[PDB]
């Protein structure tokens, strides 16, 4: 029907309108996508945390009409520790998948939350196993796999780490691209070599991942190619800001505070301390004080003017 | 919409160009920092230098080193770097460009190393490196760092490859074991390097970190290897940061024996690897000595300690006068001589207990009170041997004066173990 849930979704989204008392009514009267509908509830308000016992309730009710709960099941049983559990779901999710009743996306992104380490103890090496069957089908799980061997070298070293991003780029993802990036820049599985990480994160940004903009900033902030680079370093930080990543802001605040290479510029440093106040940290109202502290009041105006005038972007 | 830029920052100040302002020991090694290309900066009085020479007795006191190598049985190879301004003067400014006399500093770097050439050495000729201008394809391989003094990897290679055309041409050469090597990019180093920070504290300025290529050399049934039979000697410029004798391993395609260590200066490493029991258990087929014009090749007192401990000291050796004695604070006798000591044919060893002991301050009485104070200095960036080894004085009439007595200085406070002999120099034989 993709009825109840919809409406939810609409009451919440915008609440110019009891949602709550809505979801029991249609649970109450019967109507099948009531659990469905309380857990999103729980997620949009961010309680979802709290009502575990009761999501897993629901997709246990609802598995075998809705799959995306085999994600839900499975982030309950990461969260809470339950190997036994996790064993049993992921027994029936191979069946399912078996059957040809679920598809080899659900089963990647199943394989994501087992080796997501914000939920606990990872199963990394179940996730690979899941990953490694589906990715002939499902070949945007090569990058998968090329990010967990990434995240956890246990299970794989840098050629098989490569095989997997080359079986992806044939499929030519930009996400395997950024990996490549990321690769070259942090020198973790590789010594770093900051020529090749400024090619495959310039391939990367030219794709659509603003995350390439924020290593780019940063690359030629701390002239690991040899010189830094100011105004390159302004521009793809500020792109990366204008895009949704909110350390970048801050970055930008140091890049015109810290001298190292680059003139300072307290004014525009203060516009940029105050951006990056939307996600704060004491660091960053440290920073802002001191710089606040630094200006004139006409300084601290001109400042306000670009301020405001940056805040209007439509983005949109 | 709203337009943001950013601008590179910070010319040195007018104010560097004041040679008033470099007042401790540490500020004059940078006499005085003159602005070049990016953020070049050059030292004029040891980077601009025209003049390599020393005096008649560094001469002689070298000459003589060369030789009592060459009876222990080793052949020194003499690595003596050229300057900063000599090799990378195209980044200087135009004005400074054209006033450093490339081409008469040039001749006397030459004429230096022909001396050194004259006496015995081994001398690889490094002046083909001066005037680097690199290819397209290493435009940022530059000999030296651009703040700091010492050469980058690149700089070391380049001259690991011709060190290794000498040692090739070496008939010592012949008998060493051949070994393969690789050498590989390992990693990256950040150089905040130490004229950047000068000019920063006396600009009240910042600069950025520049950042460099690390490398790394290993070795490629019964292959495993021996000992060296090549020692390397020398200082920072050869420790692991820049990979100098991986470079001469790779290049030689031999082992390398590195024993230089960070603040040894001219005779820190050689002081201490002389005194150990490697070099007298099993003394290199070549020795690689590793400096640069910025030391002084005139200091006796580094000569005394060489000479008397290319003899070996006074083991194994009959002793004229011997002391066992715990100093305490103040001055401590330890030996009064009948006996005809002539101070030519003499020579003093002094081994503390204690490891840590890095200053041996003493006094040599001689016939009617003349007397030779003596400090003696180890450096304190390395685990030394606690040990003292010197020739007595030859220079003027003290050859012939006659030795009476010797006395140490104590402790600030506590007391310390010590045994000295006095001993005559054989001619640097086993
Ligand atoms: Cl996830
Ligand atoms: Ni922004
Ligand atoms: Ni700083
Ligand atoms: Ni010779
Ligand atoms: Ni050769
Ligand atoms: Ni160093
Ligand atoms: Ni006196």
């Amino acid at each position: 029907s993709n009825t109840l849930i919809p409406l939810a979704m609409l009451y919440l989204s915008y609440p110019q309108s009891n949602a709550q008392q809505q979801i029991d009514q249609w649970r109450a009267a019967g109507n099948p996508e009531a659990g469905l509908a309380q857990v999103l509830l729980y997620r949009t308000q961010g309680t979802y945390d709290q009502h575990l016992g009761e999501v897993e309730k629901i997709c246990k009710a609802a598995l075998n009409t809705t799959d995306i709960c085999y994600v839900e099941l499975a982030t309950v049983y990461q969260k809470r520790g339950q190997a036994d559990q996790q064993a049993a779901l992921l027994g029936q999710l191979k069946s399912a998948y078996a059957r040809g009743a679920v598809p080899a996306t659900r089963v990647d992104s199943v394989a994501r939350v087992l080796a997501d380490r914000s939920l606990g103890q990872t199963d990394e090496k179940t996730a690979k196993e899941l990953l490694e069957q589906v990715a002939p089908a499902n070949p945007a799980s090569w990058v998968s796999l090329a990010q967990l061997v990434y995240d956890f070298p246990e299970l794989g070293d840098t050629d098989q780490l490569m095989a997997y991003i080359d079986k992806g780029r044939e499929a030519e993802q930009p996400r395997a691209e950024l990996l490549l990036g990321r690769l070259y820049y942090e020198g973790k599985t590789l010594p770093a070599d900051a020529q090749k990480a400024e090619q495959h994160l310039q391939a990367a940004a030219e794709a659509g991942e603003i995350s390439a903009h924020y290593y780019l900033g940063q690359l030629y902030r701390r002239g690991y190619l040899g010189n830094v680079e100011p105004q390159k370093a302004v521009d793809h930080l500020l792109a990366a800001a204008r895009g949704g990543q909110n350390s970048a802001d801050y970055a930008l605040a140091q890049l015109f505070s810290e001298g190292h290479g680059i003139r300072p510029q307290p004014g525009n440093a203060w516009v940029f301390a105050q951006l990056s106040q939307a996600n704060p940290t004491p660091q960053s109202a440290e920073l802002l004080q001191q710089l606040d502290q630094q200006l004139t009041p006409d300084q601290r105006n001109q400042a306000q003017q670009l301020l405001d005038q940056e805040k209007r972007a439509r983005g949109s | 919409a709203p337009t943001f830029s950013a601008e590179p920052c910070c010319q040195l100040c007018p104010e560097a160009h004041d040679a008033s302002r470099y007042t401790t020991r540490y500020q004059q090694n940078f006499t005085t920092l003159v602005q070049a290309q990016g953020d070049w900066l050059f030292r004029t009085r040891e980077d601009l230098r025209t003049e390599f020479n020393t005096t008649p007795a560094g001469y002689k006191r070298l000459q003589q080193v060369h030789d009592a190598f060459k009876k222990r049985g080793v052949e020194l190879v003499v690595v003596y770097q050229p300057t900063r301004g000599l090799v990378n003067r195209n980044m200087l400014n135009p004005a400074e460009k054209a006033a450093f006399d490339y081409q008469k500093a040039l001749g006397n770097y030459q004429a230096m190393l022909k001396r050194f050439a004259s006496m015995g050495y081994n001398v690889p000729d490094l002046s083909p490196l001066t005037n680097e201008q690199l290819a397209a394809a290493d435009q940022g391989k530059d000999f030296y760092f651009r703040g700091d003094q010492h050469w980058t990897p690149y700089g070391a290679e380049r001259a690991a490859k011709i060190v290794a055309d000498t040692v090739h041409k070496m008939p010592a050469f012949e008998g060493i074991p051949r070994k393969e090597f690789e050498t590989r990019k390992s990693g990256r180093m950040g150089k905040t390097g130490t004229l950047h920070n000068v000019a920063g504290q006396l600009c009240g300025t910042s600069y950025a970190v520049q950042y460099m290529d690390q490398f790394a050399t290993e070795p490629k049934l019964f292959g495993d290897s021996g000992n060296a039979q090549i020692t390397l000697v020398g200082t920072s410029h050869s420790g692991k940061n820049y990979n100098f004798s991986g470079f001469l391993e790779q290049y030689i395609g031999a082992d390398v024996l590195n024993v230089a260590f960070p603040g040894g200066g001219l005779e820190g490493s050689m002081i201490q690897y002389l005194g150990s029991e490697e070099f007298q258990k099993n003394p290199p087929k070549i020795l690689i000595w590793e400096f640069s014009p910025l030391y002084r090749l005139d200091q006796e007192t580094i000569w005394r300690q060489i000479l008397g401990l290319l003899d070996d000291g006074c083991d194994d050796r009959p002793a004229l006068m011997s002391a066992s004695t715990t100093l305490k604070p103040g001055k401590n006798e330890l030996m009064v001589n009948i006996k005809d000591l002539i101070n030519r044919n003499l020579q003093m060893d002094v081994k503390f207990e204690d490891p840590s002991v890095k200053v041996l301050q003493a006094t040599l009485w001689y016939l009617n009170g003349r007397h030779e104070d003596i400090k003696l200095e180890k450096p304190e960036t390395s685990d030394t041997d606690g040990r003292f080894v010197f020739q007595m004085r030859e220079d003027e009439d003290w050859a012939s004066q006659r030795l009476l007595a010797f006395e140490v200085q104590g402790p600030e406070s506590g007391t310390q173990k010590v045994e000295a002999k006095l001993c005559k120099r054989n001619n640097f034989a086993v």
